[PDB]
């Protein structure tokens, strides 16, 4: 089990670690988070009590380095940094742990929620979507735009999700206009899966990371990308059977975990109704259709 | 955006544009079978593609052989329309290609946009107007060439005849839409109006009679009476 220690907590902040969150008061004696499970990526995120504008946070994997949070009073945020001196890091963590100034990652043994939300997410792929190669962790916030958004303005601070556009030359073979638009299998299997993502695991990884950036940061271009990647699968008549079965599990845990009071903005009526009720794969997502009908029958 | 009442004079400026109507591409007769079921039999159709400025009409005849062995024909018809429009554009010299294509029905927008991806600088637009182009098959010479066709064929017309020698495009298009609205509301009456005087003939190379300026005024008035009337006969007013 690993640890994200904090230099201090100078400003009152709501702190989130994966799907959990807690409140720290201004200058409260707080020195971080312990018992973080190894083997998954994680995200630690912030919303200041004074300005709920800008949720921000940091995707990281403890297997890749020793990371800490230290507030910057010039830039006005909690910054993640790496301690390269491993002995100094262990001693500081051991001191905070003995003084019981750390909160405990509150994971119930029976709960595989985070695993299920992050099954295909890998830190190496996150770092290619979020380009900042001097750090081993990745900053995301509410306001960052995607590459596709920028086409429709700073490139260094963009989310480089794979561009997906149903009315593009990439998506439509010359001479198969009607065929390829009404059945996007070519675009899913040859262009994206075989061409760009290489396999379904990388595809699902980006799909799951987009969803999580939409949910934790209200990042609108991430939400767009999650929906688009769902719709591309659902709108393909020919999808490997293993991919359909896994998609159904993926989306089930995303819908299960979504805050009830955020469904009005985070869920696209048109995409979901088309996917569950009109598309080729309308019969293939049994778990996802059952939780959606029992939790959000309004949207449908 | 959409073409409507408020940007109407844009049709008559010097940017090349075309209207595309697909309402006559897929035409059927519905009949009973021996077993007492219902079946359709397709008849030839046409794409109605019109430059509203010059009057040039590119009438593509959709032969019934197009549909053989195909499913979902009303959905196919929209793509087939889009395939043919894009082939037309591609066939024209660059300086003759349109800058905008205005579709009369919103369901043509995606089929046409997809077929025209190679032409990002041609704007594909809908319209809020209720244009009467469906009645083009009430123009005898157009209906005739369509029904006689034994193969796909493109036929070229000037739907304004020689009107532009004497009136502006704006006035020609307004006359055209009035004639077509009339023909759509009461084809029999409309056609009676246009022919009642045997001395006014249709030139072999024209679609409509060779009315004088004064006779067009009378005709135009008679067609407006018809349209108002049928509105009373329909709504009882
Ligand atoms: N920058 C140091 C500050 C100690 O000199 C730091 C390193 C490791 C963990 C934490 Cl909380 C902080
Ligand atoms: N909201 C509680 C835990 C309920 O799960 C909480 C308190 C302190 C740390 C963390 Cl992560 C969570």
């Amino acid at each position: 089990m690993n640890t994200v220690p904090f230099t201090s907590a100078p400003i009152e902040v709501t702190i989130g670690i994966d799907q959990y969150s807690f409140n720290v008061k201004e200058n409260q004696p707080f020195h971080g988070i312990k018992d973080i499970p190894i083997g998954h990526v994680h995200v630690i995120h912030f919303q200041h009590a004074d300005n709920s504008s800008m949720r921000y946070g940091y995707w990281f994997d403890c297997r890749m380095g020793n990371f800490y949070i230290q507030y910057d009073p010039k830039d006005g945020l909690y910054k993640m940094m790496e301690e390269r001196d491993g002995a100094k890091f262990e001693n500081i963590v051991h001191n905070f742990k003995e003084r019981q100034m750390m909160v405990s990652y509150p994971k119930i043994d029976e709960d595989d929620t985070w695993y299920n939300l992050t099954e295909f997410v890998q830190m190496d792929k996150i770092r290619k979507i979020v380009r900042k190669d001097e750090n081993q962790f990745s900053y995301v916030d509410s306001s960052m735009t995607t590459v596709q958004e920028n086409e429709l303005s700073d490139p260094a601070h963009s989310l480089n999700y794979t561009v997906i556009n149903f009315k593009s030359r990439e998506a439509i073979r010359p001479g198969h206009e009607m065929e390829d638009f009404l059945d996007k299998s070519y675009y899913l299997n040859t262009v994206m899966l075989q061409g760009i993502f290489k396999n379904s695991s990388n595809y699902f990884g980006e799909l799951q990371f987009a969803f999580l950036n939409a949910m934790f940061f209200g990042n609108y271009g991430s939400s767009l990308q999650w929906h688009a990647m769902i719709e591309l699968i659902c709108s393909s008549a020919t999808v490997p059977k293993h991919m359909l079965d896994k998609l159904d599990e993926i989306l089930y845990y995303q819908i299960k975990t979504l805050p009830e009071q955020y469904s009005d903005i985070l869920l696209n009526e048109r995409v979901w109704n088309i996917c569950l009720y009109s598309s080729f794969q309308k019969n293939s997502l049994h778990n996802t259709e059952k939780i959606m009908e029992n939790k959000y029958p309004e949207l449908l | 955006g959409a073409m409507n009442s408020s940007n109407y004079a844009e049709l008559f400026n010097n940017d090349i544009k075309l209207f595309v109507d697909d309402t006559n591409v897929y035409r059927v007769t519905v009949h009973k079978t021996f077993e007492g079921n219902v079946a359709t039999k397709a008849i030839n159709g046409c794409i109605f593609t019109l430059n509203p400025k010059t009057g040039h009409l590119f009438l593509k005849i959709i032969h019934t052989s197009v549909w053989a062995g195909q499913k979902r024909l009303s959905q196919l018809a929209k793509w087939k329309t889009a395939e043919e429009v894009s082939a037309l554009v591609r066939s024209l010299p660059k300086e003759e290609q349109p800058k905008q294509i205005i579709v009369t029905r919103k369901a043509m927008l995606d089929p046409l946009e997809v077929h025209m991806l190679d032409f990002p600088n041609i704007a594909i637009r809908p319209t809020e107007l209720r244009l009467p182009f469906s009645a083009a098959m009430s123009i005898d010479k157009l209906s005739d060439v369509v029904m006689k066709a034994t193969e796909p064929q493109m036929v070229l017309f000037n739907i304004y005849d020689d009107w532009l020698d004497r009136i502006s495009s704006y006035t020609a298009f307004s006359r055209l839409t009035l004639l077509l609205r009339a023909l759509k509301t009461n084809e029999e009456s409309a056609k009676m109006i246009l022919l009642s005087d045997p001395t006014i003939t249709i030139k072999s190379y024209h679609l409509w009679p060779s009315f004088t300026d004064e006779q067009w005024i009378t005709i135009e008035s008679q067609m407006r009476d018809l349209i108002l009337t049928e509105y009373g006969r329909k709504y009882n007013v």
